[PDB]
């Protein structure tokens, strides 16, 4: 049992046609402090995986360094390590939800809540989310944190159901994305302007995005607003 | 204290009460009469934290007798029954509420029907055939339910005692010290020297 | 839960009730309070659910290997010190147990051991275990005897039971007898509180303050 | 929060951000923290948004019945009232206020209320969580007689960094010019202040 | 510990054609022991019915009080309080207490004697007022009571059809509640006849 | 503190019939007052026409479905292919839940599937491993909304026959698959109506001597 | 709940959610969230649902005592400062949380108030457990210069986010449009978006199916003559 | 459980143990043995928390029964008792200690001397010529204090114990159902049926 | 404890006060927060002082014992020796360190471990109660490619700063310069930064 330190906020996600979409700010926060402003919170894994990560930072970069040791291990002795016996979205999600099941089960958990993004060998989209509890679930949207009191309500207009993916566009989708990254920084004490975006896509493959700002804000309606009921100046 | 029972019959009322008094480790008493006569033919037996019991008892005991002069007549103990009630529901919601539990067993001169009434501290009244408060239950209403008719005699109704007695001395861990028997009907109320 | 057995002129009767609750809700009224250990032996459920049904079937698992190894019978006193010295390692931890352990062999007789999580174990002629077991006291203790019929045994148990699932709010659903002699238990059906009921109300002429 | 009033050569100057918490969630980006209890008088707020208001509303009362009996109440005045409040008051309430006004005869001048109740007049003030951020950069920037342009800067660039390293400070930085010319409000938007 | 448990019981509630239907268990009891079974819970004020579940202390109480407000109410207007009218004087009642609350869950049921309209209605324990069209549930077993009645219920039933539904409704809902039985009651109420039907029932 | 344990809501509902069995769950999982997926699969095909869900805390819900899988497969290695039947299933998973006695899996658990008559059957599970052959049993949050309904409208309770007031209880007729499910579908509505946690969607389960086979039906995803 | 209120061109509407719950349970799924205060000021309520009803009917109640005894229409800002004053003498303990808005001489307005007394000013404003779910379509869709067609869709919509992704909020949309020089118009049940479907089976019973003990007439007549 | 007594008198030791069984609410028995024969001329009683007591009670049997077998002897009184305080001493430390209290009569046959020792659950051992458990000294001790003289005889020894248990059934609240008494003396271990 | 670390043209430059305290008590006025665990790879330590002493001794055991195997370690395998202790021992430590080094292939690197025992690499680091309080005016001050002498007054003013506003550091400004040319210690006294 511990408490998390530098913490990262919301991982928001969704579903499209030919893919997936994920993203997440570039902020460690310490407390109501915004300590840390570089810091990266899209992990990919080869070319058809991201993987996104929110809570503790320190137990962040040791799930980075066990997914980087994944990579190395699935290479040995492996002559279709780049072809066949690839990592797949699947087989990366599966691993980190059995050692997120583990540790809680052990009474200390890795304080953290996870987006795997990512494309099957046939084509077929893969998004599902695990967290400190080992607790799993999949949905044609998925967000941590704010993102899934603000992000997924948004996010669900697009794509409310199964049907509605093969009709949504990667136009369309990155559109939503960056609209909620938006919404989330208007509303989240702890987020930043700053973030990542990632595509994966079973045409074009990974597209990954850095140093993306949050733009087209509306705060001149601010200046009409005085005082807090009766004053006037 | 601990144990109080209660019955009705065909033409009376009996309750019976225990004579323990415990101060944590010692029996400081074992002859205490746990009831006051509220009227002539109204009988109130109680159990409950200490000095709240007769404190509250004697209180209830003074209006009552109060009434009775100021009206020169004897209150039905279902009216009775009701402003013991209304007192409980008040101190409910006091600052430092009454711990007693009451029965009230009368004789109603007017209606010529026994009857008996069990109160709890929170002012909870029921009319009942047989009553008890505490734990007193748990041992001996399955006998009662057996048992009761509401025909019996004032003697088959202290036979039924009898047994309900002999299994709280053979199932309770407490000693009680026996218990003190009054029985309430048109006559009045009398106690029975020999239990 | 209301769970008695008790020793008599023909061997043992063993009474309990069907009524499992998780506070005020009613889970189950069809729960098996007995536990069939084998054909001579049975086990009553009270406490915790599974801690009784779990112990005791594995109880069953320890006396068939005893009479493997020794080509004989476990004793009423054997098979109930193995559950008690099982559970007594285990005290502190939390399981919730009390039972009946009964049986009939030719070296004891008809024997019943109260056994308890707490690590007691008890010898005796009448036991009355669960929330609703002061309520099944009173009837027995009134009209126990030695010399009781198998018949009248078993209403006595039954009437017992009843007593208890009528005032206790956590006993009741129906009623499982089974009487036990040395060739082996014997089953003796299940009984509807709802049916029983109205049945002895009418017939014995009690719960005169129930209308109906 | 993040709150300031600075005294300068032409009068004084209240800063303030927009954002009201609750917890992580932004309750209200556009907030005016900034609150009138007279003409030239006016508070900055911190702490409880209730407090704050509630003891502002009932300042405004007494000054205004001050006014109609005595004329125009001085700063220190004002300050003494939000004072005698905040302290008598300090088991039940939490209010970090700074109090700023504008006299013709004394000029600028700004007294600080802490949560204890105490009063501290200072040539500048500055409070809420998010000035934490900012004491030592507003302590080596700070001089006596500013400019207006000059001290508008100094508001602007302080609250710019409290805003970027407080997560409980946000939005747009609001101002307030007391001065013998009258009562200016000022308005600054993030694409402005965060390329500071 | 919690007042709302120690005594148990449930009330239950329905509308049907040109008709309303109330009904409650019998139970009073000290936690786990059982300690009358003739406990009745609904009460009537004119042709305005009240039934009251919670803290039976409470529910003698409320019953009392609004008994005095009632008659009052009737020599000073000079006609019987309405359905409408009364659950308005309910909540006013319930709030005043809003810090020191009476510990019960009210349900109104009745209809207008001028309009001819079925009415129901149901309240927290600190004046809330829920007025349903269809059902309204009280009680220990409410979560049980609104399975029940959210199946079982059809708009538009006869009066004696109703009887079925609600009786059901109570029944079936009472035998998955330990604090909840001991026999029961149905009031049928039409605009100028009500009739009281004790129901047979399990008695564990 | 940290707490090992939380809830995913849901609700779960099994029925056995005379010749078949059905095992139905909601498709809603969330936590709190949020929803975490509107299509979530909770009632699992474990091979052996054995049917199982484990309702409550979806981490430990996965886990135990996970291991009984598991459990069925290395009975296949270990006893010569041999099929294991349901009241061997339900014993197997006894073990697993009091395995963990004192660190329970936070779950109600029910399997559906046919007996070794080829008669219906349905076995229930309390989290650390007391279990119970039922014909009719509702797991979960809204779970006792449904049972009361199942108590009165598949064993007719409290019903008697017309004329004769109270004397003679209905007969306990049997139901068909056509008429379990509407009874299912009827639960389920009625529970979306009076239970936030319940809704979205509705996964039916059905096990023949034929095999299984599944059903889907829209709720309302308020 | 989920309660919102949006300012538009010659007015504000306010909007509303239907369900009410205890713990995991819902109690009522047509409930009435938009309140009067008076004919053209109407409050919406999150929280403690007596509360926000009591709270309203006292200066409700207050407020057209005050209009008759100064000869003027209320106004929102006597409404609001009467309500905040009330709920922070209670220190947060009446649990009422609202958004208040309505017309009057000084024009439209739209505040929103706080258990503890604390009130906000704004264009677009929303409260309740699916507050999120409502601000992020607002902030999303929200501009200045609207119309009153596009206020409401505005407004509903972003209850709607509250109705689908909140287990809080649930049922129909209800909303109250308030615009200058005209009468408010309140529209209960503006959208039904969640009529239940028709069910499987009737459950109408054969008669004489339930077991009797007794009947009796109850009398609920007076006293008789004669 | 509840009272343990114990009394050495001129040519014997004498145990008087409660017969109740009590499980929270009920009396589950009314005729228990809270006492193990541990050799032919030592006997212990015992009392404590439910389960440890005969738990911990028959272990030290088999030990000393196991010792017996062994050397072909039996032990002094003073040598069981200094085992038995040694695995006491040992508990008190230990992850669940046996919460036993025990009393140890015996009569040394080399010595021709009987001996009574006194130990509680800590392991805290004393030789007396009269001992108790719990409650049971704080009624009995001052009667003891009185009477007992060491030249008693063992009939005298029964009217003094007879005498303490009166003045237990008097002032103790609690319903112990008599005690079991037991004689150890120079011929062995016997039980008074009687009493 | 106000401690910093700061990149530069030729290197890197550590700083530190000297204040230890046990509650209110300054229970070493002229502490050495800077300490060495390789020739040329220091640490600031903020914190427990057990803990971080402990934790300083084994990684200067790793580095030797590293040296004397594969010749001179990098500065970020320092770090991660570092992280290694701080993140697996979590629950029992309480250590925020500041990792400096230099390389002739890398020149100067500085590496932030906070309580969590994340790693962060960064231009420059700020850690300690007393960093709080400069966060604004660092930001604002901090130049890349900065020379020798504007990044002693840098820091000399950053953690002047420091040491005014909070209580928990005080005493002297101890430096460490790290460089191709060699290690070069500076102190400075309260008379030469406080009149800063
Ligand atoms: B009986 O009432 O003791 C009964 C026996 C059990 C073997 C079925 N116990 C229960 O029903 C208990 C509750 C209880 C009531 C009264 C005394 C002791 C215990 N039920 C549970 O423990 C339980 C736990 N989870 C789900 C359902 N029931
Ligand atoms: B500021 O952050 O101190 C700010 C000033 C206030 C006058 C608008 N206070 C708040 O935002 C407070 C929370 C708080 C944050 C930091 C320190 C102290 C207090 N918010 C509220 O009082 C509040 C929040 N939500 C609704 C209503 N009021
Ligand atoms: B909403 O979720 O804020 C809603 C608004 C209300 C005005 C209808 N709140 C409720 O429905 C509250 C939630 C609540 C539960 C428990 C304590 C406090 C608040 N419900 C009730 O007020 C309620 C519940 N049952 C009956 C009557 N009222
Ligand atoms: B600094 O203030 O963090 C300092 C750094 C330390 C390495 C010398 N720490 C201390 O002075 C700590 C107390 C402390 C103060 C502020 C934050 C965290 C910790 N002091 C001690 O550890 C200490 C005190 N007295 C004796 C021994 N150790
Ligand atoms: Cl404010
Ligand atoms: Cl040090
Ligand atoms: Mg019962
Ligand atoms: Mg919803
Ligand atoms: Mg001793
Ligand atoms: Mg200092």
């Amino acid at each position: 049992t511990q408490q998390p330190i530098v913490t990262g906020t919301s991982v928001i996600s969704m579903k499209y046609d030919n893919g997936v979409i994920i993203a997440a700010d570039n902020l460690g926060s310490y407390g109501s402090l915004l300590r840390f402003n570089g810091v990266e919170r899209l992990i990919p894994v080869g070319d058809n995986t991201v993987v996104g990560i929110s809570g503790d930072i320190s137990d962040m970069q040791h799930i980075e360094r066990l997914l980087k040791d994944l990579v190395t291990e699935n290479a040995y002795d492996n002559p279709l390590a780049d072809a066949e016996e690839a990592l797949e979205p699947s087989y990366i999600f599966e691993y980190l939800a059995t050692v997120m099941y583990q540790r809680r089960s052990k009474m200390n958990p890795l304080w953290n809540a996870i987006i795997v993004a990512g494309v099957q060998s046939n084509g077929d989209q893969f998004l599902r989310y695990v967290n400190l509890l080992g607790v799993t679930y999949s949905s044609p949207t998925l967000a941590t944190g704010f993102g899934a009191h603000m992000a997924n309500p948004l996010l669900r207009k697009v794509v409310d159901r199964e049907s509605d993916i093969p009709k949504t566009t990667v136009q369309v989708a990155e559109e939503a994305i960056v609209n909620a990254m938006r919404v989330l920084y208007y509303r989240d004490a702890r987020s930043s302007r700053n973030f990542s975006l990632a595509i994966i896509d079973k045409n074009t493959g990974l597209t990954f995005k850095k140093n993306l700002q949050v733009e087209n804000m509306k705060w001149d309606f601010a200046k009409d607003i005085k005082g807090y009921g009766t004053q006037k100046i | 204290m601990d144990i109080i029972l209660g019955i009705r019959v065909q033409d009376s009322v009996i309750l019976a009460s225990s004579k323990a008094v415990t101060r944590g480790i010692s029996v400081l008493k074992d002859s205490d009469d746990k009831t006051r006569q509220l009227s002539p033919h109204t009988l109130m037996s109680f159990a409950g934290e200490a000095g709240d019991t007769v404190q509250f008892a004697e209180y209830i005991q003074a209006n009552i007798q109060l009434y009775s002069i100021r009206e020169d007549y004897e209150l039905s103990p279902q009216a009775v029954s009701s402003f013991v009630r209304q007192e409980l529901a008040k101190s409910i919601r006091s600052r430092r509420p009454y711990q007693v539990n009451v029965l009230i067993g009368g004789y109603d001169k007017k209606k010529n029907k026994p009857e008996l009434y069990q109160i709890d501290y929170l002012g909870t009244k029921v009319e009942l055939p047989y009553g008890a408060h505490g734990y007193s239950g748990f041992y001996t209403f399955s006998l009662l339910d057996h048992h009761y008719r509401p025909d019996m005699t004032t003697e088959e109704g202290l036979d039924l005692l009898k047994l309900c007695v002999q299994e709280l001395e053979k199932r309770m861990p407490m000693d009680f010290k026996g218990v003190i028997v009054k029985i309430v009907d048109k006559d009045g109320i009398r106690q029975v020297d020999d239990f | 839960t209301t769970t008695l057995a008790f020793r008599f002129q023909g061997g043992i009767i063993v009474a309990v009730d069907s009524r499992a609750t998780a506070g005020n809700w009613v889970a189950s009224q069809t729960v098996k309070k007995v536990i069939e250990i084998n054909p001579f032996l049975l086990g009553t459920m009270a406490g915790g659910t599974v801690d009784c049904q779990f112990w005791e079937t594995w109880l069953g698992s320890q006396c068939r290997l005893h009479e493997l190894r020794e080509k004989e019978r476990i004793s009423v006193a054997a098979a109930s010190k193995i559950l008690s010295n099982l559970v007594y390692q285990y005290k502190g931890a939390g399981l919730s147990m009390g039972t009946m352990i009964c049986g009939y062999t030719r070296k004891e007789g008809p024997t019943i051991y109260y056994v308890d999580s707490d690590g007691t174990r008890l010898k005796g002629d009448i036991f009355c275990v669960g929330s609703g077991q002061t309520f099944a006291y009173g009837v027995l203790d009134s009209n126990y005897k030695w010399d009781l019929s198998v018949e009248d045994a078993l209403y006595l148990g039954k009437r017992s039971i009843l007593a208890a699932a009528h005032r206790d709010a956590y006993s009741g659903g129906s009623v499982n007898l089974y009487h036990v002699t040395e060739d082996g238990w014997i089953y003796h059906g299940n009984h509807d509180v709802g049916e029983l009921f109205w049945k002895v109300k009418e017939e014995e002429g009690s719960f005169n303050n129930v209308i109906g | 929060t993040s709150i300031m009033a600075v005294t300068f050569k032409d009068g004084v100057i209240l800063g303030a951000d927009s954002r009201t918490t609750t917890g992580a969630y932004i309750a209200n980006r556009v907030t005016d923290k900034l609150t009138r209890v007279h003409d030239k008088i006016w508070c900055c707020r911190s702490g409880s948004a209730a407090d704050t208001q509630a003891i502002a509303d009932i300042v405004q009362y007494h000054l205004e019945l001050y006014t109609s009996q005595y004329g125009t109440p001085s700063t220190e005045t004002a300050a003494s009232v939000f004072k005698e409040l905040c302290y008598e008051n300090k088991d039940n309430l939490t209010a970090g206020i700074i109090v700023a006004g504008y006299d013709d005869k004394n000029k600028g001048e700004v007294y600080t209320i802490p949560l204890g109740g105490s009063v501290h007049k200072l040539p500048y003030a500055i409070a809420g969580s998010g000035s934490t951020f900012i004491y030592g950069y507003c302590d080596k920037n700070f001089r006596e007689n500013m400019s207006k342009e000059e001290t508008v800067d100094f508001i602007k660039h302080s609250l710019s960094q409290a805003i970027k390293w407080d997560g409980s400070s946000g939005g747009v930085i609001r101002m307030v010019v007391l001065t013998a010319a009258g009562v200016e409000r000022l308005i600054f938007y993030p694409d402005e202040y965060e390329q500071l | 510990s919690d007042p709302s448990s120690i005594n148990g019981g449930i009330v239950v509630a329905m509308t049907g054609k040109d008709c309303v239907a109330i009904a409650c268990d019998l139970r009073l009891g000290s936690q786990s022991l059982g300690v009358s079974n003739k406990f009745e819970k609904i009460f009537h004020y004119g042709h305005v019915f009240l039934g009251i579940t919670g803290l039976a202390t409470d529910v003698t109480t409320l019953n009392e009080m609004f008994r005095y407000k009632t008659n009052l109410y009737k020599l000073k207007e000079e006609r019987a309080i309405e359905p409408e009218t009364f659950t308005q004087l309910v909540s006013s009642s319930l709030y005043e207490r809003r810090f020191g609350p009476y510990f019960v869950g009210p349900v109104v049921a009745g209809i207008n004697s001028k309009s001819g309209k079925p009415f129901i209605a149901g309240f927290d324990l600190i004046g809330c007022i829920d007025e349903a069209k269809d059902f309204i549930v009280s009680g220990t077993a409410s979560d049980q009571l609104f399975g029940m009645c959210e199946s079982l219920y059809e708009p538009n039933l006869e009066p004696e059809d109703l009887f079925e539904t609600i009786s059901q409704a109570l029944l079936n809902a009472a035998d998955r509640d330990a604090l909840s039985g001991w026999g029961a009651v149905v009031y049928i109420i039409k605009k100028d006849e009500v009739v009281k039907r004790y129901l047979k029932m399990r008695q564990d | 503190q940290f707490n090992p344990y939380g809830d995913n809501g849901g609700t779960i509902l099994g029925i056995a019939g005379e010749d078949f069995a059905v095992l139905a769950g909601d498709t809603r999982n969330i936590t709190d007052y949020s929803i975490n997926s509107r299509y979530e699969p909770k009632v699992f095909d474990c091979g052996d026409n054995i049917v199982m869900s484990a309702n409550g805390f979806a981490a430990d819900g996965d886990a135990l479905v996970k291991r009984f899988k598991n459990s069925v497969k290395w009975y296949h290695f270990d006893h010569n292919d041999k099929k294991l039947s349901i009241n061997s299933a339900a014993r197997n998973i006894q073990h697993l839940l009091y395995g963990k006695r004192f660190f329970p899996y936070y779950v109600h658990t029910i399997i559906a599937g046919l007996d070794e008559d080829g008669k219906g059957a349905v076995y229930s599970f309390d989290p650390v491993g007391s279990y119970e052959r039922e014909q009719c049993r509702a797991g979960g949050a809204a779970a006792s909304l449904i049972m009361p309904f199942l108590d009165n409208q598949v064993n007719f309770k409290n019903q008697y026959e017309p004329g004769t007031n109270g004397k003679v209880k209905k007969p306990l007729k049997y139901l068909s698959v056509e008429e379990v499910i509407k009874l299912v579908r009827d639960s389920f509505t009625s529970a979306t109506e009076r239970h936030i946690q319940v809704g979205d969607g509705l996964e039916i389960l059905i096990v023949t001597k034929d095999g299984v086979r599944k059903e889907f039906y829209e709720l309302k995803r308020d | 709940t989920t309660i919102v209120g949006v300012k538009f061109n010659n007015g504000v509407v306010i909007a509303a959610d239907t369900r009410s719950t205890q713990g995991p349970i819902v109690a009522d799924k047509n409930c009435a969230k938009l309140h009067r205060i008076s004919p053209k000021i109407w409050c919406a309520g999150a929280g403690t649902a007596a509360d926000t009803e009591a709270v309203t009917q006292l200066i409700g109640s207050n407020i057209e005592l005050h209009s008759l005894y100064t000869s003027r229409e209320p106004r929102v800002v006597s409404a609001l400062q009467m309500l905040k004053q009330h709920l922070f003498k209670y220190q947060g303990h009446i649990g009422a949380y609202l958004i208040v808005a309505g017309v009057d001489p000084t024009g439209s307005h739209l505040f929103s108030i706080h258990a503890h007394g604390s009130t906000d000013v704004g264009y677009y404003l929303s409260l309740g457990s699916g507050s999120l779910a409502a601000m992020a379509v607002l902030e999303s869709h929200w501009k200045q210069d609207l119309t009153k067609e596009e206020a409401i869709k505005l407004a509903s919509d972003a209850i709607q986010a509250g109705i689908w992704n909140d287990l809080g909020s649930g049922s129909n949309v209800d909303v109250c449009v308030m615009e200058i020089g005209k009468d408010a118009e309140y529209l209960r049940n503006y959208l039904t978006p969640n009529v239940r479907e028709e069910k499987q089976k009737s459950y109408k019973f054969p008669r004489g199916t339930t077991a009797v003990l007794k009947e009796s007439i109850v009398n609920i007549c007076d006293i008789q003559e004669e």
